[PDB]
């Protein structure tokens, strides 16, 4: 029962989805925030520089919406 | 009007003022509607040469407007025969109405509050309503 992962180290395996842990219910639910109005390359370089450091939200939502405006990106 | 009688009857001599008015009435003894009715027509001369850009029913009087109001009055008052004087100074009041109404000089305030009297836009334009303008945080 007790199986282990591909780096040898013995667990237990949880049918329950993580997400749906009854503690993370608060934090899963983010409304986007769309940074991508009126970016200045000042105010890029500064959330790039916050995704670098660790804080990876400011650069997916950038990204998401470089996705969806720029029609030939 | 702009100036009372009282007034005109202070700065110029009241004693002159009896002068010039008592021939003006119809009894000969001296009469003050003469004088009132000069004040009206030099406030009319006046807002005339205001309208240009205030409204003229004035929020606020600017406090050199009874002197020219009072001059030109008293110009109007003397048109028999007046002073060259008289005459000098209704020239420069009218110039000084004339760069009024062309924008040269402003007309001043109410000395009690230092405001300025308002009125009517003298520029206004309208264009279409503002699209693509950076206002619009969208996009970008």
């Amino acid at each position: 029962g007790r199986i282990l992962d591909i780096s040898g180290q013995p667990f237990d395996f949880d049918d329950e989805m993580q997400s749906r842990s009854d503690e993370l219910a608060m934090v899963m639910k983010r409304t986007q925030e769309h940074p991508s109005s009126g970016v200045t390359p000042n105010r890029a370089a500064q959330m790039l520089r916050d995704a670098e450091r660790g804080d990876l939200t400011a650069q997916a939502d950038l990204a998401f919406d470089m996705e969806e405006k720029d029609t030939h990106l | 009007n702009y100036a009372t009688v009282n007034d005109l009857c202070a700065r110029y001599t009241r004693t002159r003022l009896d002068i010039l008015t008592r021939p003006k009435t119809a009894d000969g003894q001296p009469d003050d509607a003469v004088a009132e009715q000069a004040l009206a027509d030099a406030s009319a001369f006046i807002d005339g040469y205001l309208a240009a850009r205030f409204v003229l029913p004035l929020t606020v009087v600017p406090s050199l407007l009874k002197r020219q109001c009072c001059v030109v009055a008293w110009f109007y008052l003397n048109e028999s025969q007046p002073t060259e004087q008289i005459t000098a100074t209704y020239r420069d009041t009218v110039r000084w109405l004339e760069q009024v109404r062309d924008g040269k000089t402003d007309p001043g305030v109410e000395s009690r509050t230092a405001a300025s009297p308002e009125g009517e836009d003298l520029v206004q334009v309208q264009s279409d309503p503002p699209v693509f303008s950076r206002k619009q945080k969208g996009f970008i």
